[PDB]
């Protein structure tokens, strides 16, 4: 259906017919926006290469990337499942902890600095998974390696540390 | 007796014009504070910015 925002939209529509046999099931991820959230820098750090793969298929077949690059698709559902469990069975307190935080929090990543350096920690030795963004300045400190944040309502706390991969306490 | 003045005369009262200038209202000490303040205030600013475009890279 169109890409256009609805302004007078009063009803929806289903469609209960099933994707035809031909067409190899895969189980779509079950999580919803805060937990996917605060896993998607594991995400892109373990499924890079796949998301890269499906993009670049859509854009070699222009016009027609949903029905010629399905397999892509079903291959990056699954590779984003794997740490969606190897978070859960590794991780799932401080998981639990962060994307809670998070939908409190208007899904502001700032204003969790505190969960997300436990969480990180415990993937990072755990899942040996790493968050990473490119193009941040190297003067400044990283924004997600900051002991203050500006933007933060509730001040970070002096106790709580930034956590940095490869260096100890 | 009648209602007259003490011996002496009465004191002198303040009649001339008193309105004294007050170092709270000169335009040097307003301007040098105002432009503490207003440079002060773009290096918060200059900070803030580049803080939320980091964090705008980071939502992305
Ligand atoms: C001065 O050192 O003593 C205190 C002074 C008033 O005492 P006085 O001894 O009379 O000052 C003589 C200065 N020649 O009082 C002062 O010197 C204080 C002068 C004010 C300094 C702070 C200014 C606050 C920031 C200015 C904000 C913007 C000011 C303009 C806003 C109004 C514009 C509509
Ligand atoms: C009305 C609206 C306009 C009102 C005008 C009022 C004044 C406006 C002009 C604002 C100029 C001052 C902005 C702040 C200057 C500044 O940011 O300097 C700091 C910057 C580098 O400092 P930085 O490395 O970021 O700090 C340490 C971080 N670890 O250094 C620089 O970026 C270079 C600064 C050199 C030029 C500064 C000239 C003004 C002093």
């Amino acid at each position: 259906m169109a890409t256009r925002k609805p302004a007078f939209n009063q009803h929806v529509l289903l469609d209960t017919t099933p994707l035809p046999d031909s067409i190899p099931k895969v189980k779509e991820i079950g999580a919803s926006s805060a937990p996917l959230l605060s896993a998607s820098f594991f995400i892109g750090a373990r499924c890079k290469d796949y998301n890269d793969d499906y993009m670049q298929c859509k854009n070699e077949n222009p016009g027609r990337g949903e029905f010629e690059c399905l397999k892509e698709g079903r291959r990056v559902t699954r590779c984003a499942r794997s740490v969606l469990k190897d978070i859960n069975t590794h991780c799932l307190e401080q998981f639990r902890a962060h994307w809670q935080c998070l939908d409190n929090n208007n899904q502001q990543l700032w204003q969790c600095r505190p969960a997300e350096w436990k969480l990180n920690k415990c993937v990072y030795e755990n899942l040996k998974l790493e968050k990473v963004i490119p193009d941040q300045p190297k003067n400044s400190t990283p924004v997600h390696l900051r002991q203050r944040q500006i933007f933060a309502h509730h001040a970070i706390p002096p106790w709580e540390r930034p956590f940095i991969p490869g260096q100890p306490e | 007796p009648q209602d007259m003045p003490p011996p002496g005369g009465y004191e002198a009262v303040q009649y001339k014009r008193n309105l004294p200038s007050r170092g709270l209202f000169r335009p040097r000490p307003l301007l040098a504070g105002a432009a503490v303040l207003m440079l002060y205030g773009w290096y918060k600013l200059v900070k803030g910015i580049r803080e939320q475009n980091e964090l705008a890279r980071e939502k992305m």
